[PDB]
């Protein structure tokens, strides 16, 4: 199960701890797995609370830790397959979007090519229609 | 919508070690350790380094919304408890 | 509970727009699938832009109805509980 992180950094005090096993500086990995470990045993304490508070007795054998782990890398699988599959058509429809708008929005411009050949094919042909009256009209004299 | 998941796929690590450990030491603690146990559990991913949804719903995150009308509607309480332990009787997985 | 559509409605509109690029490439300014897909995609997406607006109205009524029956709903808390005090006799036993 791919539990590391390139862009972690692992800060001071996991640091401090992973010496005083966990390569010289502590990586994600270790920061999962690690973590597991402080959250089964505050169940101990926890357990220890109760039957002290309140006037209640449970137990946080190893069977628990197993349960804990097998459901940790369980929903790891779950959870980021549907994610993944999410992020699959969200990236592959993407790719549509900012290429289709480079053929159109080029397309656009290709289009203001003609546009702006046709101002001089039809404004210096409309002056035709110019020396047309001027000479027709002038020669009607 | 895109980015809102860049956010979402890297909670996921987070989100699921909290999500467990809810299923496997909780159910048998009440309201207040079950809330207490959380916040040592979240305190600890951030002492350490870990990304995860500051608000996290184990309920709503372990179960899509449409199951949930149905266990209440299989007579069971409305209120935030039962609907935990309906999250456990679930995905649960030692015999409840 | 209806936001249950808007999210597969928006589901399906997606994997159509690019069922119908697909196809496109040649004819893009001049084809319906390309045209009308898109077109239907922005119409219905302005639904949380649009519908929200009676949104804020529930998620607010829910929370002053609730806060208007609170206090009288936890009487009954008070209430019952004083009974599963009354234990303490033998012969005063009442269930939830």
């Amino acid at each position: 199960l791919d539990l590391e992180n390139p862009q972690y950094i692992a800060p001071p005090v996991f640091i401090q701890e992973a010496e005083i096993l966990m390569a010289i500086p502590p990586s994600h990995r270790d920061a999962v797995v690690s973590s597991l470990v402080y959250i089964h045993q505050t169940i101990g304490e926890a357990n220890i609370r109760l039957l002290k508070r309140q006037g209640r007795q449970n137990y946080v054998t190893p069977r628990h830790y197993l349960d804990f782990i097998n459901q940790v890398v369980l929903l790891i699988n779950e959870k980021r397959d549907q994610l993944e599959e999410e992020q699959l058509h969200l990236n592959i429809g993407l790719k549509k979007l900012r290429d289709t708008e480079a053929q159109v929005k080029d397309l656009q411009v290709s289009l203001a090519q003609k546009n702006r050949e046709l101002d001089v094919k039809n404004e210096q042909a409309n002056q035709k229609l110019k020396q047309m009256v001027q000479d027709q009209q002038a020669a009607e004299i | 919508q895109s980015e809102n998941f860049n956010t979402q796929m890297s909670t996921v690590v987070g989100d699921v070690v909290l999500a467990s450990a809810f299923l496997a030491y909780i159910g048998f603690f009440d309201q207040n350790f079950r809330t207490d146990l959380m916040r040592k559990w979240m305190i600890r991913l951030d002492s350490v380094g870990i990304k995860f949804k500051s608000d996290l719903s184990v309920p709503s995150f372990l179960s899509k919304p449409e199951e949930r009308l149905n266990w209440h509607a299989n007579s069971l309480p409305s209120d935030e408890l039962c609907i935990e332990n309906a999250i456990m009787l679930k995905r649960f997985n030692r015999y409840p | 509970k209806i936001q249950g559509e808007f999210q597969v409605k928006l589901r399906i509109l997606e994997k159509s727009l690019l069922n119908a690029l697909s196809q496109a490439s040649g004819n893009i300014l001049d084809d319906d699938s390309v045209i009308s897909t898109l077109e239907t995609l922005k119409k219905e997406t302005t639904e949380i832009a649009l519908k929200v607006e009676e949104t804020e109205t529930v998620m607010q009524e829910i929370s002053e109805v609730s806060a208007l029956y609170n206090p009288m709903a936890l009487s009954c808390s008070r209430v019952y509980f004083a009974m599963e005090e009354l234990s303490q006799f033998h012969l005063y036993q009442f269930s939830l």
